[PDB]
């Protein structure tokens, strides 16, 4: 329970019942640390009083998600993999494990589709496969040659998953292969998103402002920076969120036909995240301790 | 006693990191000045305009901590060459930014990777920082022995792995290196931070860096192996590496995240110094040169010069080099003087070039072994050395040495000898003139007299080492030709080279030479088969002699005179660095040439390229007569 939060924002995510997750980073000063929060009122954040709850971490949060309803992976400066979890009362987040593992800062983690497993993506260019419920490494893969940007898990099928690297590779994984990446046909890939109603589709972002979509080609010059962040919303004809180092966020349609755009932002927008309760509201943070709710027409 | 460091991307405090270091047992650490996340603009609004600071302030430590303990690493976002132009700009600002910080720190090494092949903005913008200032401090160019894309996992279904050997190929990384420094200008302050990966590349691929400044090794804890007892350990490959690299004594960087979490995190340093206890120690010779590795010497001239009193003294603290002689000289006399004649037969000696008396005694020693009659002179041009000569003679030798303070070529002996003694041989054998010294001393030998050494040959052995190449290119003076230092040899130690080829033998010369027509020049063509990738910076020279029948003197590498101290290797330069393939073969010619009152060698290089002939007409470098 900490009164003040870091500076830069780094993620942002809302569950089922509405509450919002923050992830801040130190990413300069004395201090380089990170922290977690909560927000049952999504409106009193960023401001740290008004939270439910709230907790230091030793390291920056380079990334989280979910697990569950009361779970809270993390990917820190560390090179540690983290997992929290909420108490009964929600009022306390607590450490569950914290396994060094990677060798250098983990950039990325996604949650599998059984919620039993994850997936982490690390600048040492490995990337491993978690037991979430034993707390240990069950694979791990040197397929990349750089830094790994970026690990989505497959919506529906729990052995595959997407990644792509700074060696201009994007990866199709599925365990089940003997050899399990697949290399799918530029300028460097920085972000992947499935698409939730679509198996064998998925879109991703480069460093040059570009978003594609993709199936196992049409694209559209969206940003003028790389693009940090792609995420679908949750309605029967999903809309597409990206977010980019522009420090814009833009709503795409079916074609990758923008349909909204904001500014709000005065920094890197680091994260976006759709509203379960209202599916037009789209919220957003950023490096400028911005948390901006955005009503998407 | 092995320097090592910690390398780390995460610091959450200075103050606390930095004592935890020290307290597991390192010396300095390796750390990120930004933040390595902290991604920064500098050319689009809104981004550009982000309130600071901009990192951590210099106060958290001291000026001393700075200067000794800390060293920076680029920030990994940084990418110079990338394709997209704006992010080459910011890149570049960027780099810039974090390099003159590190300056500003005074810190006394900057870390920057060498990823991928083509770094050549990442050069520019480097070598525009290091021409911003006079400084000292060094660049650590973080480069992997096996380029991560050749030895990632072969699990990619749709792009299988290479099986095949590409010899070329799998130097790749050197020729990262290569270019990068070359684009840079050999730049003093520009060395190599070598990473050593889980699984080591043939043999080849790691000779490449013999030569190379090699300032530091990187040693991930992903590498380290599992004794029974949990501890951290590596394979004798890789143990065989380490040995290899405490010879350069490179400094060793310990990176990664502690894998062995039973045991605590200064396992992995005490295991370097573990290894570094157990090896074989100065072994006398080792013991004697540990402070002259790579330094460049002049080539002494005893003929021109007056050596001074603890040159000499130098020359006689080497046992094994006068009981060498003292054999030489026993066996000598017992062949000239049966046994019937042993009171009759008085030998004269003649110690042509005595300096302060060594081989006297030598000669008084082997006397009395061989159980002859000997007459000694000493002959010593060098007047301050005939000082302790007349010393030596009042106080012990007695009227049975005659000191001769006098030239060899000139002095009008009463007699003929019938042994001459002489050590006028350089590191090049005759680089001295011996040939001409005794030459004019041999019409006072009898016809049957015998000269010791009887005679010496030069071997020359072409090598790579861009070390010793860039201490030759920083011996430039300021009234002379600004290339003069190239075309003169250096008497030197040896070290972080890498020899080409076995050494062939260049010039020889016989005493006496009782030719009737005396020509002490010399033209020697030499073809050295090379079977590596390289880069030849120049010859290294050594010498055999025999002083009598068997007994013989050598700096040769392959018949080394066991426990000999004198005479470290010479080194003969060339200007430009020559590229030599594979099954190549060098062609290197050298002439010995001389005038009336100078003599000098020549060189040249002429496969598989043609360099110039260095030292033309002596222009650079000439051995006074
Ligand atoms: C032990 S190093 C060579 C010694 O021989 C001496 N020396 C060299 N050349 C001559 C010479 N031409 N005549 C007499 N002594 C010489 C040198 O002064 C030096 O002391
Ligand atoms: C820099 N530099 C040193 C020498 C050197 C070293 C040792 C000996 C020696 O041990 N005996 N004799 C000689 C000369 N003849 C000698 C010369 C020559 N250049």
């Amino acid at each position: 329970a900490p009164a003040c939060m870091e500076r830069q924002l780094e993620a942002a995510r809302y569950r089922s019942d509405g509450a919002l997750l923050l992830g801040a980073s130190s990413l300069s000063g004395r201090c380089w640390a990170g922290s977690l929060w909560l927000f049952k009122d999504p409106c009193a954040a960023p401001n740290e009083g008004f939270c439910s709850a709230g907790v230091q971490t030793e390291a920056g949060v380079a990334d989280l998600t979910w697990v569950g309803e009361r779970g809270i992976l993390v990917a820190s400066d560390s090179g540690a993999v983290e997992l929290w979890e909420l108490d009964e009362n929600e009022t306390l987040i607590v450490s569950k494990f914290c396994k060094y593992e990677h060798d250098d800062i983990v950039s990325t983690v996604s949650v599998l589709s059984s919620g039993t497993q994850a997936v982490s993506g690390s600048k040492d260019i490995c990337i491993k496969v978690w037991d979430l419920a034993q707390q240990v490494v069950l694979s791990s893969y040197r397929a990349h040659a750089a830094q790994v940007t970026c690990v989505a898990a497959s919506p529906h099928k729990d052995s595959v998953f997407l990644s792509c690297s700074e060696d201009n590779r994007i990866l199709l994984w599925d365990t089940r292969c003997p050899k399990p990446a697949s290399q799918i046909g530029g300028y460097l890939p920085t972000s992947l998103a499935w698409h939730p109603q679509q198996s064998e589709v998925f879109v991703f972002g480069d460093e040059n402002g570009t978003v594609s979509l993709v199936d196992t080609v049409l694209s559209s010059a969206v940003h003028s920076q790389c693009v940090t962040g792609l995420v679908f919303s949750p309605h029967s004809v999903p809309f597409l969120a990206s977010l980019s180092e522009d420090c814009s966020l833009a709503v795409l349609d079916s074609s990758l036909s923008e349909l909204f755009r904001s500014q709000a932002h005065r920094d890197f927008v680091r994260d976006a995240t759709w509203s379960p309760l209202n599916h037009s509201l789209l919220t957003t943070v950023g490096w400028d301790h911005q948390v901006v709710h955005h009503v998407v027409p | 006693r092995v320097s090592s460091g910690r390398d780390l991307n995460c610091v959450p405090e200075i103050a606390d990191t930095l004592g935890a270091v020290a307290k597991q047992g390192f010396d300095f650490l390796c750390m990120p000045v930004f933040h390595p996340r902290f991604k920064r603009e500098f050319i689009q609004e809104p981004a550009k305009n982000r309130p600071g600071p901009q990192t951590r302030s210099d106060l958290l430590l001291s000026g001393r901590d700075w200067n000794t303990l800390i060293v920076g690493k680029l920030s990994p976002w940084i990418r110079p060459d990338s394709k997209v132009e704006k992010i080459r700009r910011n890149s570049e600002a960027a780099m810039l930014q974090e390099l003159n910080f590190g300056a500003y720190l005074g810190l006394p090494a900057f870390l920057l990777p060498l990823n991928q092949e083509d770094n050549t903005n990442l050069a520019r913008v480097l070598t525009n920082h290091i021409h911003t200032g006079h400084h000292s401090s060094m660049f650590w160019m973080r480069v992997p022995l096996v380029a991560p894309e050749d030895l990632r996992d072969d699990i990619i279904e749709n792009a299988p792995t290479t099986h095949t050997e590409e010899y070329s190929g799998e130097e790749k990384t050197w020729m990262w290196w290569h270019n990068f420094r070359t684009l840079c200008d050999y730049s003093k302050r520009i060395a190599v931070a070598l990473e050593i990966g889980a699984d080591l590349p043939s043999n080849h691929v790691i000779d490449r860096w013999l030569g190379e400044p090699i300032k530091a090794a990187i040693l991930p804890t992903s590498i380290f192996l599992t004794n029974k007892k949990g501890f951290p350990v590596l394979s004798k490959m890789h143990q065989r590496l380490i040995f290899r690299l405490l010879k350069l004594e490179v400094q060793f960087i310990i990176t990664g995240t502690n894998h062995h979490s039973e045991k605590e995190f200064c396992s992995y340093l005490q295991y370097l110094e573990y290894l570094s206890q157990n090896r074989p120690p100065p072994n006398a010779y080792e013991l004697f040169a540990k402070g002259y590795e790579d330094y460049l010497q002049s080539p002494l001239q005893p003929l021109m010069d007056n050596l001074e009193s603890q040159t000499y003294e130098v020359f006689e603290k080497d046992p094994i080099k006068y009981s060498q002689y003292q054999q030489a000289i026993y066996k000598c006399l017992l062949d000239r003087v049966p046994e019937e004649e042993k009171d009759t037969n008085v030998q004269v000696l003649m110690v042509l070039g005595a300096g302060r008396g060594p081989l006297v005694n030598a000669s008084l020693r082997a006397a009395k072994q061989a159980d002859r009659r000997i007459k000694l002179y000493a002959v010593e041009k060098n007047p301050n050395a005939v000082v302790t000569l007349e010393n030596w003679q009042f106080e012990e030798w007695g009227s049975q040495v005659t000191v001769v303070s006098s030239d060899m070529r000139e002095w009008v002996a009463p007699e003929k000898a019938d042994i001459i003694v002489s050590e006028l041989l350089g590191s090049f054998a005759d680089n001295e003139l011996s040939p001409e010294c005794l030459d004019g001393a041999q019409h006072f030998l009898k016809d049957d007299g015998v000269s010791i050494p009887g005679e010496y040959t030069s071997f020359l052995a072409p090598i790579s080492s861009s070390k010793l190449y860039n201490e030759v290119r920083a011996c430039r003076e300021k009234d002379r030709d600004p290339e003069a230092q190239f075309e003169m040899p250096y008497v030197v130690r040896l070290h972080n080279f890498h020899q080409l080829s076995a050494p062939q033998p260049c010039f020889t010369f016989s005493h006496p030479n009782r030719d009737p027509m005396i020509d002490n020049n010399r033209y020697c063509t030499l073809e050295f088969p090379v079977e590596v990738n390289t880069v030849l910076h120049g010859f290294a020279g050594y010498f055999e002699t025999v002083l009598y029948q068997d007994i013989t003197l050598s700096i040769r590498p392959e018949t080394h005179s066991p426990g000999m101290f004198s005479w470290f290797p010479i080194l003969f330069p060339i200007k430009q660095p020559i590229t030599v393939r594979e099954g190549q073969t060098i062609c290197v010619r050298f002439w010995r040439c001389s005038n009336s009152k100078k003599v000098w060698y020549e060189w040249a290089v002429t496969a598989p390229v043609c360099s110039a002939i260095h030292n033309p007409t002596g222009r650079s470098y000439t051995i006074g007569l």
